[PDB]
RNA sequence: GCUAGGCAGCUCCUAGCUCCUUGUCUCGGGGAAGAGUUGAGAACAAAGUGGCGAACGGGUGAGUAAGGCGUGGGAAUCUGCCG
């Protein structure tokens, strides 16, 4: 993974600001998602045991 | 809002941290709901380097909704389960060695 | 400073003295650094007071070099007259184009060519006949190169840059030609015209395209100005390949501009280099040529040169101020210089 | 040192149907609905509709904002 | 430029500017310099840290000072 | 150099990115210092009004002989922040 190159022009971080905000949220969030479903897939699989 | 969070664990000097899922208004120390493994700071002579973490329960964890906080980014990326820290900008230049 | 003009002016004026009014004059426009308002207003009097119509004449053409000459309407009548009274035609000229940038005036060009009768200058009444052509902004190729072949007959640079001048201020010089651009280099060739046709064959080959800017054309413009036998004019060739991007490649573009040149050349040089680069792709180049500076310590060069280089408003203001905070200059620039720095911070930042 | 207010009350009828846009970005503006000052001639509340780059696009009231922050000037 | 850049990090090292100049001296040797070269400089250690605080805000461009 | 906008009959001048009005004084119908308010560059400023937290985190063990504590539960409830 390349997450680099976040100082280019003067005095505008806004770009690796939007970067946080919306990447990293969403990324997280998304990973979440995956979790609730597989975990409850876990346990639909104990209550079928 | 459980912060999935380090405590240091160790004799002085020479630490130890630890991997927690806590809650906010506890104590750094305080009643912690489980430990998650370990995570030693400190490099070493096997693979000189540093290791511990624990897997299968943080997944539980972020999905029930922990917020936890970068310092434990720096290993929940390093192992995966997360992106890289959106602070992974640049490094510094200059690094010298002779032995 | 003008804080200066205002000083030992008001002795100038009130001592009793025409001479202390002229020798105090004479000592403001030696200091050299003083020219605005107050400028024109007290010298305007003091000269008319102590009748040395010589600085009168200095003092409106600096008043016009630092101050409102062309601001809304600029008449300067009176004024016009005691800037052709000093007799130099020269000065005459300058003021004329001074209040025909302001507006219509024909008692511009009566003025400097009554003072051309007065002092016996031709290139000086060439002057007057440029600034007359650019305040009537019009254009033509057939008396452009009529034009070329009389500055030629006269032997001279200087009603060459008057037509110089004239068309390239008109607007319809060429028209997108090639061959037409041959016709009037070839009414330029019957001059041979060294430096004028050099910085202008560098300007008409290299502006934006004819078929393609070549390896050829490049190098050819530069032959011209090597024909031309001038430092300054070596240094005007550099630039106008900086303007335009290259003959061959960028390293051979550093490492041929890389060759410093004497006084007055080195400047436009280092100031070129850092502008064109910026334009291209960064100001690393510029970054590379504050580094031929603090490795050569070319002075007032230099100094000209990153001053040039701070009017150029690359997107490099702070960073051109933590490389010039700690560098030289020769006399009456840094104040501009750095207060155009910080200027240019003002136009990005 | 002028607002939102400040430069609508100028135009009589309250000059209530005319756009406005921030003078460094000609790709949007918001037109006036209708004022409803406070007191004192400073402060009010409105509506208006669209107007990017002079091309209406909104379709119901919606409220104007920024009403009280001091950076304001008209279109013209 | 280390008289500008310094005097913009700020009138707390009004005497850490002097000490950086009339010795070796530059502006990105100080970006890519360390805790204990700024240290055996005497430097108290709030200087060090705005020092180095501001350092890495320029090296990412966040800085560029300008005399105001 | 190149493009979008007031000034006074497509031209004559005002504001922008690539690469300021009028009145006194003084100069020449336009400029020269000069006051005051339209056109912008930013700083907290007293504070406040506010939002949040000061209920956490620290200290002690007088009291409390179990309305407490440990251990195991439950229903009759709430649960900012987190998801």
């Amino acid at each position: 993974i390349g997450s680099w190159e976040a100082p280019s022009d003067p005095k505008d971080a806004e770009r690796k600001l939007a970067q946080l905000r919306r990447d990293y949220a969403k990324k997280v969030r998304v990973y979440r998602k995956e979790y609730i479903h597989e975990i409850e897939m876990l346990r639909v699989e104990k209550q079928r045991k | 809002v459980v912060r999935i969070r380090l405590s240091r664990f160790g004799c002085k000097n020479r630490p130890f941290f630890r991997v927690m899922a806590a809650d906010s208004r506890s104590p750094r120390d305080g009643k912690h709901l489980e430990v998650l493994g370990y995570f030693n700071p400190l490099p070493g002579q096997d693979g000189g380097k540093r290791m511990g973490l624990k897997f299968d329960r943080i997944k539980y964890w972020l999905s029930v909704g922990a917020q936890p906080s970068d310092p434990v980014q720096r290993l929940l990326f390093r192992s995966g389960l997360l992106p890289p820290p959106p602070m992974v900008a640049m490094g510094r230049k200059g690094g010298a060695r002779d032995t | 400073a003008a804080a200066a003009a205002a000083a030992a002016a008001a002795a100038a004026a009130a001592a009793a003295a025409a001479a202390a009014a002229a020798a105090a004059a004479a000592a403001a426009a030696a200091a050299a650094a003083a020219a605005a308002a107050a400028a024109a207003a007290a010298a305007a009097a003091a000269a008319a007071a102590a009748a040395a119509a010589a600085a009168a004449a200095a003092a409106a053409a600096a008043a016009a070099a630092a101050a409102a000459a062309a601001a809304a309407a600029a008449a300067a009548a009176a004024a016009a007259a005691a800037a052709a009274a000093a007799a130099a035609a020269a000065a005459a000229a300058a003021a004329a184009a001074a209040a025909a940038a302001a507006a219509a005036a024909a008692a511009a060009a009566a003025a400097a060519a009554a003072a051309a009768a007065a002092a016996a200058a031709a290139a000086a009444a060439a002057a007057a006949a440029a600034a007359a052509a650019a305040a009537a902004a019009a254009a033509a190729a057939a008396a452009a190169a009529a034009a070329a072949a009389a500055a030629a007959a006269a032997a001279a640079a200087a009603a060459a840059a008057a037509a110089a001048a004239a068309a390239a201020a008109a607007a319809a010089a060429a028209a997108a030609a090639a061959a037409a651009a041959a016709a009037a280099a070839a009414a330029a060739a019957a001059a041979a015209a060294a430096a004028a046709a050099a910085a202008a064959a560098a300007a008409a080959a290299a502006a934006a395209a004819a078929a393609a800017a070549a390896a050829a054309a490049a190098a050819a413009a530069a032959a011209a100005a090597a024909a031309a036998a001038a430092a300054a004019a070596a240094a005007a060739a550099a630039a106008a390949a900086a303007a335009a991007a290259a003959a061959a490649a960028a390293a051979a573009a550093a490492a041929a501009a890389a060759a410093a040149a004497a006084a007055a050349a080195a400047a436009a040089a280092a100031a070129a280099a850092a502008a064109a680069a910026a334009a291209a792709a960064a100001a690393a180049a510029a970054a590379a040529a504050a580094a031929a500076a603090a490795a050569a310590a070319a002075a007032a060069a230099a100094a000209a040169a990153a001053a040039a280089a701070a009017a150029a408003a690359a997107a490099a203001a702070a960073a051109a101020a933590a490389a010039a905070a700690a560098a030289a200059a020769a006399a009456a620039a840094a104040a501009a210089a750095a207060a155009a720095a910080a200027a240019a911070a003002a136009a990005a930042a | 040192k002028k607002n939102l207010i400040e430069v609508a009350q100028f135009l009589p009828n309250w000059g209530i149907g005319y756009h406005m846009a921030k003078a460094h970005w000609n790709g949007i503006s918001y037109e006036i609905t209708k004022i409803n000052l406070y007191k004192d001639g400073r402060h009010g509340k409105a509506w208006g509709i669209v107007h990017k780059d002079g091309l209406r696009a909104a379709e119901a009231p919606k409220k104007i904002s920024g009403v009280h922050k001091r950076c304001w000037k008209y279109i013209p | 430029g280390i008289p500008e850049f310094l005097s913009g990090i700020g009138g707390g090292v009004e005497t850490h500017i002097a000490k950086l100049e009339t010795e070796l001296g530059d502006l990105p040797k100080l970006l890519v310099t360390r805790t204990l070269r700024l240290k055996k400089f005497g430097i108290p250690c709030k200087h060090r840290k705005l020092i180095l605080k501001y350092s890495h805000k320029y090296r990412l461009g966040l800085w560029k000072p300008r005399a105001d």
